[PDB]
């Protein structure tokens, strides 16, 4: 609702660190199991997490926070209706 | 003052106004159960507009903005609340209420069965 964009780019940073702290986890698992159980046959299956998905941005947006308050906003809402252009003059016609 | 009068003639109802100085009377000399005596009246009156026009005059009687040390109830203001809170069967009797200072108005006038329609009165165009 009031994320601003360093808020975004958290989200998305710690999304992208989960999926990676994933990925390395997994693979390293899966060597394990190579180096315990020595298979007849070498196949890798390529990577286990090969993009970003659902998963990893609903755990990433379950830590999204605001950084900005609105009683900040608030503030700058109050300045810039302190640069206020009058309240006497949006009729101003000619005389014609 | 004028809009709720007008407001008022266009319904035919009868039309009180609790002024400030009356306010403050009841305020000062603690006798704030006459308001209850006035919403009795406005009951009676019935349809009837009860506007208490310049609310924030005991507001600003206790120091303005900056106030006492206490907070923004006052005794009137808080026999209003109660006979408002009362006041909710008689469906005739309408509650305008009138402050230049809305700043130190009492945030419980606001709350919902109380004065929620808020009005900005701004000065007049053309």
């Amino acid at each position: 609702n009031g994320f601003s964009g360093a808020d975004l780019t958290e989200i998305c940073q710690r999304a992208c660190k989960l999926a990676i702290r994933e990925s390395i986890e997994s693979e390293i698992r899966r060597e394990r199991e190579r180096q315990t159980n020595p298979s007849a046959m070498e196949v890798e299956e390529d990577d286990p997490v090969p993009e970003i998905r659902r998963d990893h941005f609903e755990e990433a947006m379950r830590f999204a926070r605001r950084s900005v308050s609105d009683n900040d906003i608030r503030k700058y809402e109050m300045f810039a209706q302190t640069l206020q252009q009058s309240r006497g003059f949006g009729s101003f016609r000619f005389p014609s | 003052t004028l809009l709720a009068k007008a407001i008022a003639n266009e319904c035919q109802a009868n039309f009180i106004s609790i002024k400030g100085p009356e306010l403050l009377t009841m305020w000062f000399g603690e006798s704030e159960a006459n308001v209850r005596e006035i919403f009795d009246k406005a009951r009676q009156a019935a349809p009837c507009v009860l506007f208490f026009d310049e609310l924030d005059s005991i507001a600003k009687a206790r120091g303005g903005n900056i106030g006492d040390g206490g907070g923004a109830a006052d005794r009137v203001i808080n026999q209003i609340l109660t006979e408002m809170d009362g006041m909710s069967t008689k469906k005739n009797v309408f509650i305008i209420g009138a402050t230049n200072r809305p700043d130190i108005i009492d945030p419980a006038i606001l709350r919902p069965g109380r004065l929620d329609q808020l009005i900005y009165i701004p000065l007049p165009d053309e």
